[PDB]
């Protein structure tokens, strides 16, 4: 009976804790409530094929790790000193009901963008199954 | 009912030559089996609009060509992203209208710093938008 | 069926103003994108994904901006300020829920607006309908 879409952002000037789940606290759109800004996790309601993608701004080293149901799927790292860059990553996943997806950082955890540079995490259902 | 999507990473630990097809050997997702991990090429069976995208980890200068075409490939765009004595992640994307038999893939250049490993992955993905 | 979807690149962009114009069309199904203005126009109401990957060598800060009833809606931005004269790709993207007539475009920061011009490599702006309504 349904669709699935979200874009959430991190609105804080403080970076995540090292080796932790990245919480996106602000919503740009999240009609089904699949992303939970309280836990930082997306949970599958409608099973099928999803795209997940993020673009995270940072002024020191940052690796982003995408987890699915407790397994690291992909990791992408950008190194910088002082100046600002965007770390991006993404993947397509066929999920079953109740599966959780989330982003984390490792020992490289910086998400402090300069003024005007934000961090965003999006996902959407492409093919119901 | 055309559900076509693929995501494959590159774990191949071997330098790339100019004009060589960049193979993404490890399949995460391959609905409809239109991606070939053996070649690194997507082959269209269902004509339509597709989106392709990639994220490439790198330790130096990288330029990749996004290739389209049936038997003879043609470059659509080239994405370059440089890095000096550091580590980077770069990305590119394209919505393409595909005809039957057309392949899409990424092709290396002289600028070939690309990594494929756990904790610094390089991935190539694509999916059908609308068939027709 | 509605199949709105486009990609455009920079080749001979008209320069002036803060809207980044992607003058060369690669894909434009249902022709929602106007290559002379750099603007995507919504015909089909629904949820859309827009993304960009734009090349700089100095400082760039870019935002995906929209309008509804002609009123501009500013949004998040994405910057690369490496500023060393070597190629860097700044990217960003987001789902937007749009009504008929809404427009969507990429704008640069008047103080950080270096976008590479030449034949070596490309910058791209893409968008597509995820679902109607
Ligand atoms: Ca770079």
């Amino acid at each position: 009976k349904f669709q699935s879409v979200f874009t959430v952002t991190r609105q804080t000037h403080q970076p995540p804790a090292p080796n932790s789940l990245i919480r996106f606290n602000a919503v740009l759109t999240n009609p089904q409530g699949d992303y939970d800004t309280s836990t930082g996790k997306f949970t599958c309601k409608v099973p099928g094929l999803y795209y997940f993608v993020y673009h995270a701004s940072h002024t020191a080293n940052l690796c982003v790790l995408l987890y699915r149901s407790g397994v690291k799927v992909v990791t992408f790292c950008g190194h910088t000193s002082k100046t600002n860059q965007v770390n991006s990553g993404g993947v397509l996943l066929r999920l079953q009901v109740g599966e959780e997806v989330w982003l984390a950082v490792n020992d490289y955890y910086d998400m402090v963008g300069i003024q005007g540079s934000d961090s965003v995490f999006s996902g959407f259902l492409l093919f119901p199954d | 009912t055309q559900k076509i999507a693929f995501s494959a990473t590159r774990t191949i630990n071997v330098p790339l030559r100019r004009d060589q097809t960049i193979r993404f050997d490890h399949v995460i997702t391959n609905m409809n089996n239109n991606y070939e991990p053996r070649s690194g090429k997507f082959t269209c069976k269902v004509p339509g609009l597709y989106y392709f995208t990639y994220h490439a980890s790198s330790r130096g200068n990288l330029c990749v060509n996004l290739m389209r075409g049936r038997e003879r490939a043609q470059k659509v765009v080239t994405f370059c992203d440089y890095a000096y004595n550091t580590f980077q992640v770069t990305t590119g994307g394209m919505v393409l209208k595909l005809e039957q038999g057309e392949n899409v893939f990424l092709q290396a250049t002289d600028k070939n710093s690309l990594l494929g490993m756990e904790g610094a992955n390089s991935i190539f993905s694509g999916f059908l938008l609308f068939p027709d | 069926q509605p199949r709105p979807a486009f990609s455009a690149i920079r080749r001979n962009p008209p320069m002036g103003g803060n809207v980044v114009i992607f003058d060369t069309v690669i894909t434009n199904q249902e022709e929602p994108y106007q290559n002379h203005s750099g603007r995507f126009v919504c015909t089909v109401p629904g949820y859309y994904y827009f993304t960009f990957q734009v090349l700089s060598q100095w400082e760039i800060c870019l935002s995906i901006v929209s309008s509804s009833r002609g009123q501009v809606r500013r949004s998040l931005g994405f910057c690369d300020t490496t500023n060393k004269g070597l190629f860097q790709v700044v990217s960003g993207g987001m789902v937007l829920q749009l009504q008929q007539g809404d427009q969507v475009w990429v704008e640069k920061d008047p103080k950080k607006g270096h976008i590479y011009q030449g034949s070596e490599a490309d910058s791209v702006f893409s968008g597509f309908l995820i679902f109607p309504s």
